[PDB]
């Protein structure tokens, strides 16, 4: 359910802080509305209100149509502008990790292999690693700027 | 840094379906909640003073 992870789901830039405040503050205030508030309709004490009134028929007119039906301030799932972003977005970052971030992981395990063990044969093996090696140093300095 | 963001990323990406629906479903209920007490304290401060 995560303040712990939902704060530090961002990267590196500072960009994300403004929709990421923006968020956390709409979703406090829209648990807080739903529990302050009542959550049921309404009394309608009509046993006291037609014996109270001067005017005949008054009270018991304005109790029938209350309790039927009306209209409220809502709206529909038609405008999904929120649900089409989250798929897109997947694609470009939790589908580009498939081939970005499962490289580095193979690549890494192959340099450690090979710097660490035939003898001439092994070495030169490992010179082409370790030119990536040296390569991916200077990138992730790069990525992080 | 890259395999955590990963996750972090696909999580922030689902969470804005669902803070945006989370807060139109909320202000439905508190328009049902306000119009409904509008209409009983209405009733019943005409139902006092007329008592």
């Amino acid at each position: 359910l995560d303040w712990t992870k939902i704060v530090s789901k961002l990267g590196l830039s500072g960009q994300t802080a403004a929709a990421l405040t923006s968020f956390k503050k709409r979703n406090d205030e829209a648990k807080r509305i739903l529990f302050e508030l009542k959550q049921q309709p309404s009394n309608v004490d009509f046993a006291f209100y037609k014996s109270t009134l001067k005017n005949t028929a008054i009270v018991d007119k304005i109790q029938s149509d209350v309790s039927k039906f009306t209209p409220s301030k809502a709206n529909l799932s038609k405008q999904l502008n929120l649900i089409e972003s989250f798929e897109a977005k997947a694609l470009e970052n939790a589908k580009e990790t498939e081939s970005v971030v499962l490289a580095e992981l193979t690549d890494l395990e192959k340099t450690l292999e090979n710097i660490e063990s035939x003898x001439x044969x092994x070495x030169x093996x490992x010179x082409x690693x370790x030119x990536x090696x040296x390569x991916x140093x200077x990138x992730x300095x790069x990525x992080x700027x | 840094d890259q395999v955590s963001n990963l996750k972090d990323v696909v999580s922030t990406t689902k969470a804005l379906f669902e803070m945006s629906k989370e807060t139109a479903a909320l202000e439905a209920e508190a328009f049902e909640l306000k119009q409904k007490v509008a209409v009983a304290s209405e009733a019943k401060s005409v139902l006092d003073s007329w008592v």
